[PDB]
């Protein structure tokens, strides 16, 4: 009599594979308003 | 001189103060670092009221932002201009108060106010004088209102003539998240009227109204909503900071404003206020100012002024300005509205110059108003709160930590006649 071969794989071992790792370096760059020139005077140097 | 102390309490409180150290900074010439880079003595001679100084400059706010959350103080500290805060002005806390007036008045907030009022005294009496105390907070939500209306006694109990000036959001019922606001507003309500003396309702829904409809932002941020109350908060303590023609500290807004004990719940709005592509047509005079402050859209708190009237109202102008075309404005307003302005009182308006404009802008306006119609919050949480309280709502979690049952009818009671009492001016 023949032996058959074994084909046969568990669920966890078919569909728990080691996956490929998620690619994620993408920082937030953020600017910064440049501040304003202070355009503001007192009014005792303003007239007097 | 004079000195102002700065708390913040809660992940709302220390979001809405970063940014206001982020635009007083701007306005004092502070980098993120902290050295001045400009050429005004103006700009940099009234600076104790928020700023010490440190060796080699390094002008550090007097900043006191504490949580019971390790979550918001560090994205303060990781974000722009958060580094000026010194490693020791922040007192942290583990765990937490999730949302619960108790978690922060009675236990879990109690162990820690111990170290936050060491924090609040080092930067009291690092000076000579002190006008008072800016407390921002929250009213809806538990570490904010819990140790932030907790601090206000602590401080007041301590200091029993200092200004405690506190900006509060409060819980606006129509589209706002989290269950307990009701629980946690009305409790805090409660403590807040016999220890602050100029409690300022900004609430979050109001905001978003001057967004979409004055400003028409497409995507209005949290950001968004804390540059505008940012803004009203440095126009409130400009004189304090800037000179001026006609000067008005933060004690000349409680005397001019409140004219009986309690009775001390403003609004405010703040106005160089224009569209996305309108700064080419707007004017920037003072009637089109006083024409967009009295607007009921340009309210911070949505209590609309046309139901009801205004007991007492003030508006601190800012920039170079002429003294009448604020007077004769200030009275054409008395004159041609006459019904939501109150009669037993005279000439129901103050008026205040800083010749010192905003940043970038002209003119600005912030008003201030004592006005008898924030009552219709006052029943608005309070019929949230007592359609909760009267099926016994989420009440197992404020009970077995200390409260009793009397302490929640007694807070209904006081919200209730202090509806009663702006009921009788009306
Ligand atoms: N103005 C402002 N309001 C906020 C901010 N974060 C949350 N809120 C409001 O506060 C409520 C929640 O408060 P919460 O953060 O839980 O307070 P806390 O956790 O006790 O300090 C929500 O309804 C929000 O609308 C903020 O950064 N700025």
């Amino acid at each position: 009599p023949p032996t058959l071969p074994f084909h046969g794989e568990s669920a966890y071992r078919t569909d728990y594979v080691p996956k490929p790792l998620p690619e994620v370096a993408k920082p937030v760059e953020v600017k910064l308003p440049p501040t304003l020139p202070f355009n503001a005077q007192s009014c005792y140097r303003s007239e007097y | 001189m004079r000195e102002i102390v700065h708390v913040q309490g809660g992940q709302c409180g220390n979001q809405i103060g970063a940014k206001f150290w982020e635009v007083i900074s701007d306005e004092h010439g502070i980098d993120p670092t902290g050295t001045y880079c400009g050429d005004s003595d103006l700009q940099l001679e009234r600076i104790n009221v928020f700023y010490n100084e440190a060796t080699g400059g390094r002008f550090v706010p007097r900043a006191i932002l504490m949580d019971l959350e390790p979550g918001t103080m560090d994205s303060v500290r990781a974000g722009p201009f958060g580094q000026l805060f010194r490693p020791d002005n922040f007192v942290f806390g583990q765990t937490g108060a999730g949302n619960n007036w108790a978690k922060g008045h009675y236990t879990e907030g109690a162990e820690l106010i111990d170290s936050v009022l060491d924090v609040v005294r080092k930067e009291a009496e690092g000076c000579d004088c002190l006008q008072g105390f800016q407390i921002t907070h929250s009213l809806g939500g538990g570490t904010g209102s819990g140790m932030g209306t907790l601090l206000i006694s602590k401080v007041r109990e301590e200091y029993p003539d200092r200004i405690m000036e506190t900006f509060s959001v409060f819980p606006s019922p129509k589209v706002s998240d989290t269950v307990v606001e009701p629980y946690n507003a009305t409790l805090s309500v409660h403590q807040l009227v016999e220890n602050a003396d100029e409690v300022q309702v900004i609430d979050n829904e109001a905001l978003y109204d001057i967004c979409f409809r004055t400003l028409k932002l497409t995507t209005p941020t949290y950001g968004d909503l804390n540059h505008l109350v940012s803004a009203a908060m440095s126009g409130v303590t400009c004189c304090l900071r800037f000179p001026g023609q006609l000067n008005s500290d933060l004690r000349k807004l409680a005397v001019n404003l409140i004219p009986f004990p309690r009775l001390h719940f403003f609004l405010i709005g703040f106005a160089p206020l224009t569209s996305r592509g309108s700064q080419q047509y707007r004017a920037l005079s003072v009637p089109e100012l006083t024409q967009q402050m009295f607007d009921a859209k340009n309210m911070m708190c949505a209590s609309d002024p046309r139901h009801g009237r205004y007991l007492t109202a003030s508006a601190m102008f800012r920039g170079r300005m002429s003294t009448k075309e604020v007077d004769e404005q200030m009275l054409n307003v008395q004159n041609k509205n006459s019904s939501y302005f109150v009669e037993w009182i005279p000439n129901n308006m103050k008026s205040s110059v800083c010749d010192i404009p905003p940043k970038g802008l002209k003119m600005s306006v912030t008003f201030v108003g004592n006005s008898t119609a924030i009552q219709e919050m006052f029943k608005r949480v309070s019929d949230q709160f007592t359609a909760m309280f009267r099926r016994k709502a989420f009440l197992h979690w404020y009970t077995g930590e200390g409260m009793d049952e009397m302490e929640f009818t007694e807070a209904e009671s006081n919200m209730n006649d202090l509806v009663s009492e702006y009921q009788q001016y009306q």
